[PDB]
């Protein structure tokens, strides 16, 4: 019935510090309904071994996920954040940006 | 496991004292516990039925707690009237089936106001090749005891309601084809009110 | 100083692809602490924090029999809402369930929940009393006239008030480590500048639990709400949460806007400015 | 805690 | 809730098929079996035409809801110890905030052979003239002796009308020789009326007893009449 686009955020659970162990989470929430894809990329290529949360919701009925992956930060490596929905016309990709 | 246990097997109280029914399970994961009274005929009715996270329910003179941590229900009757008498069983509904109790028959003596006690000889019927005599009207205080010989047969005692005339009288009878057989010998195990009234034709 | 447990249920029906998914979460505040997924290998309900961990094997045989028992309910209202709503059997469907209680610093209840939804939209809730419901359409209000003679009211009544604050108030003492210590926000303020006339500044708050915080830019002693970008509060990834705030500041004139954040973890609201 | 409760729609 | 048969008398290796009809609206229907051994046992349940629990059932026992709702309980081969009571409940649903409602219950008794069923010979003994002096009330009673097994149901009736006000009955029949050979059964009633209905001699007394035996259907070698489904009654005058 209702269908809502998820909001994408990719973040790192502790500032950047290069040559560092880290998380990379990518925060997907607002969706409906619940069936997503999400993918971690690193330099173009996916992140084989990424781990989620469990499906839960919001009082407004709307879906979150987490996918987050350890990793370790460095200045050249791009990272970014794959998701595929029902109410997108194409996957959406969102790149990492240390200041957000 | 769940096994359900109830105690006591049987239960004989005079009518107007409050009662106490208990009940123990041993699988507290059930979804409620119900209290059902059972008379010959109409079968199981039900009573009382406490929801899983309910504590206590109440219905007239039936008040049952409930505590799942221990395993332990309790069913109490207030002002015991002789309807209520008849067998209470205590089920209780888990994930894969329900579990019923061994039950506990209850006996609600009522209160004859005026004991007269008396054995009566009745007229033996022309089809039959016995005499039958009558211990009527006794207290239900009387334990009725069964006969010595085997060619003698007693019954329990019982309780009628003559409605019409608010009226509630025991009733004991006992019969012999021996032609060695007086209603003055018949309930002589029995402990007989010595003010029964002896009609020695 | 309010403290809640609640439990989060999702039922997305699968026609071809096999049996509905079920998934069920419980949470103590923000902390997750049970989880429960019907695509495992022999599905069971698991343990997501350590103050959980100390419970009997009849406590986990007891959960996820309830659990278990919920995903074969929903099949059965799945196909039910089917009829209700003359929809087709080949398409995928949602169904969403939470309940719960909240409790006060007395240790008593303050509010009931529990409600159901479908497909996005709302279909029977339990009202505040806890003795009533509210359907959202005709369909629902054959459930809820079923519910009424059921007297399902009465179960979650008796469930709210009594088992759901005495195990809550349990969690909340194997617990009292991390649930009842609040967690206070590390505060900072970056600057990225967009042009030779505009800049932004950032406020940032990062590792806090719980999740409820504020965050205000303030120009002057007064708001900049309307030109403040406000992000939605994310997870770090360890029971910790991040928010941050930015304002398109006049390049030269940083020092006349101010962030202001406000936390329980906090022992006073924080002005912090952004220092060169 | 969760509740033990069978109430189909 | 109805159930059928009532009573059902039937030798070992034989076969009985019980039906069932829940209360209207109810898409559920549990079936029960009360035995003196093991009580009250849940055997198995169906919601909506579906089996949804079950108990510990034998494998010679077969069930089954159909589409109007109404359940069937096959009894097959049988044994001396599927002697009990089977009772049908029924519910709206499948709640669990809901009870139960249940059925009159079927009696099944499983004998090894039908040669000692026997029917009761019963007589009214009318009353003394003694109590009618010494309470102003008359009390009749009536004897069942000779009947096995003991699925009789008695009644008093007045003027073709039955009585229940004034009437006792014998909880359970009693065994006269209380021995290892199968011995018949007794069971003795009281009806007490007022003095002065005993001694108006327009009204009549009948003690009907309801005795449930053998069925036409059955087969019958032996020598004596046939212990058929009969009711044997006795009267009195004022
Ligand atoms: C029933 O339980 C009460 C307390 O709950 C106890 O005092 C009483 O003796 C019990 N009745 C028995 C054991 O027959
Ligand atoms: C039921 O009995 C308990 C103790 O036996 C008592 O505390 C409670 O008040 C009773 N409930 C009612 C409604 O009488
Ligand atoms: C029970 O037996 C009857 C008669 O043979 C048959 O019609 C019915 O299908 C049987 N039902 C089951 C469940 O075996």
């Amino acid at each position: 019935m209702i269908q809502r686009t998820p909001k994408i955020q990719v973040y790192s659970r502790h500032p950047a510090e290069n040559g560092k162990s880290n998380f990379l989470n990518c925060y997907v929430s607002g969706f409906h309904p619940s069936d997503i894809e999400v993918d971690l990329l690193k330099n173009g290529e996916r992140i084989e071994k990424v781990e989620h949360s469990d499906l839960s919701f919001s009082k407004d009925w709307s879906f979150y996920l987490l996918y987050y992956t350890e990793f370790t930060p460095t200045e050249k490596d791009e990272y970014a954040c794959r998701v595929n929905h029902v109410t997108l016309s194409q996957p959406k990709i969102v790149k990492w940006d240390r200041d957000m | 496991k769940q096994e359900v246990t109830q105690i006591p097997a049987a239960l004989s109280v005079p009518e107007g004292e409050n009662l106490v029914l208990n009940c123990s399970f041993t699988d507290s994961a059930i979804y409620n516990l119900q209290w059902f009274r059972q008379d010959p005929g109409k079968g199981l009715t039900s009573l009382l039925l406490i929801q899983s996270s309910q504590r206590e329910q109440t219905s007239g003179r039936l008040n049952a707690s409930l505590d799942k941590s221990s395993g332990r229900s309790t069913l109490y009757i207030a002002a015991s009237q002789p309807g209520d008498s008849a067998t209470y069983l205590c089920a209780v509904s888990n994930f894969n089936k329900f579990y019923f109790g061994s039950g506990t028959k209850l006996n609600v003596k009522p209160n004859i106001q005026n004991p007269d006690p008396a054995v009566y000889q009745l007229r033996d019927s022309k089809s039959s090749d016995k005499s039958v005599c009558l211990f009527t009207d006794f207290d239900s205080q009387t334990n009725v005891s069964q006969s010595k010989d085997s060619d003698v047969y007693i019954t329990d005692k019982c309780v009628l309601d003559m409605r019409s005339m608010d009226f509630k009288s025991n009733s004991a009878v006992a019969w012999s084809n021996k032609s060695d057989f007086a209603c003055a010998n018949a309930f002589n195990n029995s402990i007989i009110p010595e003010d029964t009234f002896f009609p020695s034709p | 100083g309010s403290h809640s447990m609640r439990y989060f249920h999702t039922s997305v029906s699968r026609p071809g692809r096999g049996e509905p998914r079920f998934i069920t979460v419980g949470y103590v505040d923000d902390t997750l602490f049970v989880r429960f997924d019907s695509d495992a290998a022999s599905p069971r309900e698991e343990p997501r924090a350590p103050w959980i961990e100390q419970e009997g094997p009849e406590y986990w045989d007891r959960e996820t029999q309830i659990s278990k028992a919920k995903a074969q309910t929903d099949r059965e209202d799945l196909r039910t809402l089917l009829r209700y709503y003359n929809q087709s059997e080949a398409g995928s469907h949602t169904l969403q369930n939470m309940y719960g209680c909240d409790v006060g610093p007395d240790g008593r209840l303050l509010r009931g929940y529990h409600q159901d939804a479908y497909d996005g939209k709302d279909y029977i809730a339990l009202n505040e009393d806890l003795s009533s419901w509210t359907a959202a359409d005709t369909a629902a209000q054959i459930t809820q006239r079923k519910w009424e003679a059921a007297r399902v009211a009465e179960q979650l009544r008796a469930y709210l008030e009594g088992e759901c604050v005495e195990w809550l108030r349990r969690y909340l003492e194997n617990g009292k480590e991390t649930l009842q210590r609040a967690d206070p926000p590390k505060t900072h303020v970056t600057h990225h500048p967009i042009s030779d006339h505009e800049a932004t500044l950032r406020c940032w708050a990062l590792g806090f639990y719980p999740a409820e915080i504020t965050l205000t830019w303030q120009r002057d002693g007064e708001d900049q709400t309307q030109d403040t970008e406000l992000v939605e509060t994310r997870p770090a990834g360890d029971r910790t949460f991040q928010k941050w705030a930015a304002v398109v500041v006049p390049s030269g004139e940083e020092q006349r806007y101010t962030c202001h954040v406000q936390h329980e973890g906090l022992p006073k609201p924080l002005t912090l400015r952004w220092e060169p | 805690l969760r509740v033990m409760m069978l109430a189909p729609f | 809730v109805t159930q059928t048969p009532k009573h059902l008398i039937t030798a070992t290796g034989q076969r009985v098929t019980l039906r069932c009809s829940p209360r209207s609206g109810d898409l559920s229907v549990y079936w029960y079996q009360q035995s003196l051994d093991q009580g009250l046992q849940f055997l198995i349940q169906y919601y909506n035409g579906e089996e949804r629990a079950k108990g510990n059932i034998l494998e010679r026992f077969s069930a089954q809801q159909f589409p109007d709702l109404h359940s069937e309980l096959n009894l097959s081969s049988l044994e001396l110890g599927d002697s009990a009571l089977y009772f049908c409940a029924s519910s709206v649903a499948t709640y669990s905030t809901d009870t139960q409602y249940f059925g009159p219950g079927t009696r099944l008794t499983v004998l090894e052979d039908l040669k000692n069923v026997f029917p009761p010979e019963v007589a009214v003994f009318e009353p003394s003239e003694a109590e009618i002096s010494h309470t102003q009330k008359a009390t009749l009673v009536c004897l069942a002796t000779g009947f096995y097994p003991d699925h009789v149901e008695l009644s008093w009736w007045v003027n073709g009308k039955e009585v229940h006000s004034g009437v006792c009955t014998d909880p359970q029949p009693l065994k006269e020789q209380p021995a290892l050979n199968d011995s018949r059964y007794a069971l003795s009633s009281r009806l007490r009326v007022s003095a002065t209905f005993w001694q108006n001699p327009r009204n009549h007394f009948r003690c009907q007893v309801q005795f449930y035996g053998l069925s036409e259907n059955d087969e019958w070698t032996q020598d004596r009449a046939k212990p058929v489904t009969q009711i044997v009654s006795a009267e009195a005058w004022g």
